[PDB]
RNA sequence: CAUCGGUUCUGGCGGGGGGAUAAAGGCCCAGGGAAUGUGGCUCCUCCGGGAGUGUUAUAGCCCUGGGUGUAAUACCCUCGC
RNA sequence: AACGCGACGAUACUACCCGCACGUUGUAGACGUAUAAGAAUAGGCUCCGGCCUCGUAUCCUAGCAGGCGAUUCCUCCGCCGGCCUCGAAGUGGCCGUCGGUAAUUCGCGUAUUGCAAUUUAGACACGCGCGGGAUCAAAUCCUUUGCAGACGACUUAGAUGUG
């Protein structure tokens, strides 16, 4: 029996998902991903656009 | 046919090639012995730039840029001197970037306490100068 | 004002007591100097004093500052270590730790 | 015993231009370019001549001086992919089973691709990807033959060498099981 | 994998603030009340910038997300919170779909769908204290066995002069972290659905 | 072979007191043996080993050969 | 010899032992080291030579429990230096301690030490220590073929640090160029007195 | 091995009775000193007239210096070694300035290329090659050839051990 | 710290002697010789350089004897500071 | 990793933060504890003129351990603030105010520590103090649960509630 680990059972199963699996997947991950975007959408300083500073070391202490 | 060659240069070992050894003294090779050693000869008038005529190894030695132009191979000492003041070796040898290194190095060696602390001086009043004309520059562009 | 510094002594480093294999001698103990890489350069420094400068816990006569005392006494192999003896051995704890080799006695 | 100086030659035709910097050799055409690093080999290049490229070894030893011999006809062959091209010709035999040999030319990674379909037949269709600069065609003087040319002689011949061995015969008779594609000519374009 | 920084909704339920409380009936609650703040400080400058961090920073956005344990018939009020990592899209895509998220119900049909093979992680049932034939499935000692015979008769036979990791010994079963892996969704009912 | 990605177990090279020990010991034994049948030996052995001679590639041979001509001849004639 | 406060080491380019031999003995010495870029150490000798001696080293391992005892394989480059360096100092004693407190050891050059200086050591440099056409790896690609995870992560960070320090030199040219200027333009300003004594004395 | 002198060292048996002038024998002995030259004399001289020590003298010990070592040389060295095969004949080249020269670069060789140690080796003949032609090697021949001249790639720069550390990394160009 | 004594490590300087009264070497004198043959000359060329001829010419080298010369220096031994 | 690390929430006090006020407080060991290209090494660098053995370099370096006053200079340094910028273990640039400041020259002071004695001088951390600013928290026992359990431990609940 060829094992789980084989070369060409790896290279079956990558044929399988590329031309199989693949395509239905997307599809599924496209209304999934729709469904939940429809629920989703249902100075730099002093505005936080300029990302300034948060209000063991790595070095030697000198 | 177009061929555009951008490789390395080296200075070579050959008769007339002016050595520089690391006491500072130049010799001429006059004979080349093997890969790693070559007869050399330097007879210069400077007594620093001397050297008696013997085997010189090459790990010891730099290749100078000058080359003594069609020195015969296992010329003696005469032969040699006469190439060496007819080309002016010492001349050449001067004007080099090493000796003026050489040059530098020695007059730094030889500084006393009164000498460095005017050198100190003296380098921040030129120093001084330096800074004002890098500020206009700076204040151009 | 002046912004240069004030040292008059050279920078050492205890590494080692003499030794052999196995066998220790603290009663000597080698010194690398620094700038020091021959044993030309260290016959200068011999005869020349040498602090190890540690600091303690109490204050006794003024200051938690305390010195032994040294000399350096002859080069150590060939790269300009050299062998010195202090008033007492240094501790074993300091191998590693600073020293300062003074300028004097001078023959300058 | 170590050689003092060992040197070899390159000719260079004159509708040729080649460009050596730091071993990165470049060869350039009428059919293209070609680039191979050479940085591997210890050689000082050189001009020694109108139209010819000198190769030096100094100091060097019998293996050191050898290879240089290898850099020579590496380069040569980058010279004559650039000017005259490689073509290496394949023929497929079978005895029951027609083999199926479709060419098709990837439009997203540029190289040709090689399908070939009921090889004593099977039913899987094997693929095997050209390397990129592969020109793979089917060819319409002779029957059964396909012909891979292209500027590199390693990529044609590693192409080539690749589709002779995914068509391999396991646990048969060899002496009785001729199917397969073997290379049959090798040459050049021009 | 470093976390470089989170940012929190304005709102937050008492079910997901049972989570940061040992004695939540003793506590005044105070979890996240300044943090609230910074919603109405500056026009939210600090959540905004936050946010940018993220976008400009990172490569991997999870938001975070508690079940509402209430509609459950639990006794436990204290709500389960964890990290969902967000696949897809760009890094500011991301961050855009999460801070849209926020303060929302996230239904599981939005997220799995009917013959989708999913994975379920969970730890496995506590047995306590247990002997070697029940922990390992060793084979029984013959009847009246002196010393036991729910036991390995010999645990070394062999050098090392020590007792192996290999060997089964009676210990802890249950209670272990599982991911199981391939389980066919067969339906997703709806809780409105009076026949589903 | 797996050797790169599998290697096996290593051959030591530390040696122990008692293999250094056995070995020393068999060395001197082999060495007396060795004389013993060397004294015993009845293989014939010649009186005066044949010399190798000159080598070909010494560039003076043929005048050293001349010169070995014209020591013979002196000494017959001195004899 | 120079003592200094901290010396940081450029890993790239040095020979394993050479270097731990060296960093060894600062160490012991009493002088602290930081080793950057340790996944661009060189090992003398062919690939597949390291990769068995790495794999001869994963073999052993305590036979009675993994988990205390045994040799804990460490597979990232700064690791494997490190392993290099502590087999060269008596790291069972208080002073063989105190002297790998003085040691750092890096993948890739992390911040700040991207602005610092980073010195080479002569003595363990592969251009001048192999002879031509011997053979020599990489430690970072032995450490991923023996399972390193992060050889990506620290390229690109490192040509990130690379892209940052190009800009960097673009203003120091800048820079020299227009302090070269300044020292041309001053020359005419200097007192030729001034200038001619420093040039007498070597300045 | 070692610093070596060429010394001309001549002995005879000591005079008797029947031969009240004994003949004297003289050889050429390359050696660190004039103790070794006279005893390598008297081993070879047991070795070959059946003299022994005991019963003979040295007449004389001198150095023989080199007549021009400031002029470069090619050098044939015939000798024999001996080996666990037996003695084996070798002719070799040197290109030196003197004949110890020579000689010393040949135990140097002998022991690098064949671990032929100073007791395993018997020098037969040192001759200095008159002419170019005379030259039979090619590692002397490639060196003899006429607009001899050749650079050097990779040279390592010496610098000082004492200096671990350095600002710049070195080039080797030169 | 200075001046001493004992032991010892280490640096520098001035002399004397020996040997082939070092061997070399420089500068002269008188012979002899060749090539990895200089100049010249001849023939080919990619005009860059090659091949040939022959003994100093528009470079030089090797061997022998002699003078400077009891030359210098190395090495060894040695008297001191 | 129970002596590896990160993000976040709330943090009562003698807790936290800021200022200066110092330590018979500590630390494998301050004393100018100054200095970022990358890359090749049978090749590189550049201001495009040239340059490359070499850090034997460059910067900095004078004044009571560095005073006071002028002459003189617009150079160098530092603290703050604004705008940007820096995520590999996050910090630098520009601008502005303020403060200091021999590149030149001079005046008054230095003694007596007695012929040397660490030149007590730095950084980090910790602690005791004041004067201010800011903040009003949890955990455990206990009772309870059985998704757990030899005992500890664990999942829960206990403050008005969908208890």
């Amino acid at each position: 029996a060829k094992s789980a680990r084989a070369s060409r059972i790896k290279e079956n199963h990558q044929r399988f998902k590329k031309n199989i699996a693949g395509p239905v997947e997307a599809a599924r991950l496209e209304r999934l991903s729709a469904k939940l975007m429809a629920i989703a959408q249902a100075s730099g300083v002093k505005s936080g656009k300029s990302i300034g500073r948060k209000d063991s070391s790595i070095v030697f202490p000198m | 046919a177009e061929i555009n060659v951008e490789a390395t240069s080296w200075r070579r070992v050959e008769v007339g090639r002016v050595l520089k050894l690391e006491n500072g003294s130049l010799a001429a090779i006059v004979e080349i012995i093997d890969h790693k050693r070559v007869l050399a000869d330097g007879p210069s008038s400077d007594p620093k730039l001397a050297t008696p005529r013997g085997i010189v190894p090459l790990s010891r030695a730099l290749l100078t840029p000058i080359v003594i132009p069609k020195l015969p191979r296992g010329a003696r000492t005469g032969a040699v001197k006469k190439a060496w003041e007819a080309y002016g070796v010492d001349a050449k040898w001067k004007e080099t970037n090493w000796a003026k290194k050489q040059l530098q190095q020695e007059r730094r060696q030889s500084l006393t306490d009164f000498d460095r602390f005017k050198v100190m001086r003296l380098k921040k009043q030129r120093r001084f100068e330096e800074r004002k004309a890098l500020a206009k520059i700076k204040a151009a562009a | 004002p002046s912004e240069a510094g004030h040292r008059l002594y050279v920078k050492g480093r205890h590494l080692s007591y003499q030794r052999g294999r196995r066998n220790t001698h603290p009663k000597t103990s080698l010194i690398k100097i620094e700038g020091v890489d021959d044993t030309a350069a260290a016959n200068f420094y011999l005869g020349k004093r040498v602090a190890y400068v540690y600091r303690a816990q109490k204050e006794v006569r003024g200051t938690k500052i305390r010195v032994i005392w040294g000399k350096i006494t002859r080069p150590h192999g060939n790269s300009g270590v050299v062998r010195a003896k202090f008033t007492h051995p240094l501790p074993a704890r300091s191998f590693g730790a600073s020293v300062r080799i003074m300028l004097y006695p001078s023959s300058i | 015993m170590r050689y003092i100086h060992s040197e070899e030659t390159i000719p260079v035709p004159e509708n040729v231009k080649v460009s050596i910097k730091s071993r990165l050799v470049t060869v350039e055409g009428p059919r293209g370019k070609l680039q191979k690093d050479l940085s591997h080999i210890a050689v000082n290049f050189s001009v020694v001549k109108k139209g010819v490229i000198g190769l030096e070894i100094h100091h060097g030893s019998r293996k050191d001086v050898a290879a240089l011999r290898t850099v020579r006809t590496i380069i040569n062959n980058m010279i004559i992919g650039v000017t005259k091209g490689f073509k290496y010709k394949m023929r497929y035999v079978y005895a029951h089973f027609p083999i199926n040999v479709n060419v098709e030319k990837n439009a997203e990674t540029g190289c040709y691709e090689v399908e070939i379909r009921n090889f004593i037949g099977e039913k899987i269709v094997r693929k095997v990807v050209m390397a990129p600069g592969v020109e793979v065609e089917i060819s319409k003087a002779q029957k059964d033959e396909l012909i891979l040319s292209g500027n590199s002689l390693e990529a044609v011949s590693q192409s080539a060498a690749d589709i002779q061995q995914i068509c391999k015969v396991r646990n048969k008779d060899i002496r009785k099981f001729l199917d397969g594609i073997y290379v049959s000519e090798k040459g050049n374009i021009v | 994998l470093r976390s470089l920084t989170t940012v929190w909704a304005e709102h937050l339920s008492d079910e997901v603030k049972r989570r940061f409380y040992k004695n939540w009936y003793k506590s005044k609650k105070k979890a996240f009340t300044k943090y609230a703040k910074k919603y109405a400080e500056n026009n939210g400058a600090s959540i905004t910038r936050e946010l940018e961090r993220i976008k400009k920073y990172c490569t991997v956005v999870r938001v975070l997300a508690h079940t509402q344990i209430r509609k459950t018939p639990l006794k436990q009020k204290k709500a389960h919170l964890m990290e969902i990592q967000i696949n897809g899209g760009s890094v500011a895509d991301k961050v855009e779909f999460g801070r849209s998220l926020f303060e929302k119900p996230v239904t599981i049909d939005t997220i799995f769908e009917k013959d989708e093979m999913i994975d379920v992680i969970a730890v496995t049932k506590g047995h306590g204290f247990v002997g070697v034939t029940a922990r390992w499935g060793t084979k029984k000692l013959p009847r009246k066995t002196h010393k036991g015979l729910r036991k390995v008769a010999c645990i070394g036979a062999w050098h090392p002069s020590h007792v192996q990791w290999t060997v089964a010994r009676a210990g802890q079963m249950g209670y272990h972290h599982r991911t199981s892996v391939n389980h066919k969704i067969y339906r997703i009912g709806k809780g409105d659905d009076e026949a589903n | 072979a797996g050797t790169i990605n599998k290697p096996k177990k290593p051959t030591s090279k530390r040696k122990t007191t008692r293999l250094r020990a056995k070995i020393s010991k068999r060395a001197a034994e082999k060495k007396r043996k060795e004389r013993k049948l060397a004294r015993k030996n009845p293989e014939w052995r010649s009186k005066l080993k044949k010399d190798p001679g000159i080598p070909n590639l010494f560039p003076y041979k043929e005048r050293l050969l001349q010169q070995i001509e014209e020591e013979r001849i002196r000494r017959k004639e001195e004899l | 010899s120079s003592f200094e406060s901290v010396v940081v080491i450029d890993g790239k380019g040095h020979l394993l032992g050479r270097l731990a031999s060296i960093v060894a003995k600062q160490l012991l010495s009493g002088q602290k080291i930081v080793v950057v870029r340790c996944e661009a150490l060189n090992i003398s000798g062919e690939f597949f030579r390291a990769k068995l001696k790495y794999h001869a080293y994963l073999r052993k391992m305590t036979r009675y429990n993994p988990t205390r005892g045994g040799p804990f394989h460490f597979r990232a480059p700064s690791r494997i230096f490190y392993k290099a360096v502590r087999g060269m100092i008596p790291h069972k004693t208080a002073r063989g301690a105190a002297a790998l407190e003085r040691l750092k050891v890096f993948e890739g050059v992390p911040p700040p030490y991207d602005k610092k200086k980073k010195m080479v050591v002569p003595q363990a440099l592969r251009v001048l220590r192999l002879q031509p056409g011997r053979k020599y790896c990489t430690v970072g690609r032995l450490s991923h073929e023996v399972g390193w995870k992060y050889q990506d992560v620290v390229a690109r960070l490192e040509e990130r640090r690379k892209a940052k320090g190009a800009a960097y030199y673009e203003r120091k040219k800048l820079a020299a160029r227009q302090l070269s200027e300044a020292k041309k333009a001053a020359a005419a300003k200097v007192d030729p007195k001034v200038s001619e004594a420093l040039a007498a004395y070597g300045y | 091995m070692g610093r070596l002198q060429e010394y001309q060292v001549i002995g005879r048996h000591l005079p008797t009775e029947a031969n009240p002038n004994p003949a004297l024998y003289r050889m050429r002995i390359f050696a660190p000193n004039e103790v070794v030259a006279k005893s390598r004399f008297w081993y070879f001289l047991r070795g070959l007239k059946k003299v022994k020590k005991a019963t003979g003298e040295i007449v004389s010990v001198n150095v023989i210096s080199e007549k021009h070592p400031l002029k470069v040389k090619n050098f044939g060295i015939w000798l024999r070694y001996d080996s666990r095969s037996g003695t084996h004949n070798m002719y070799k080249e040197y290109r030196e300035t003197s004949r110890v020269a020579a000689v010393e670069a040949m135990y140097a060789d002998m022991a690098a290329r064949h671990r032929a140690r100073f007791r395993s080796i018997h020098i037969l003949k040192v001759v200095e090659l008159e002419k170019t032609e005379d030259v039979k090697r090619p590692y002397i021949k490639q060196l003899v050839a006429k607009n001899l001249s050749f650079p050097l790639p990779h040279r390592v720069p010496k610098i000082s051990t004492k200096k671990i550390f350095s600002a710049k990394r070195p080039s080797t160009f030169s």
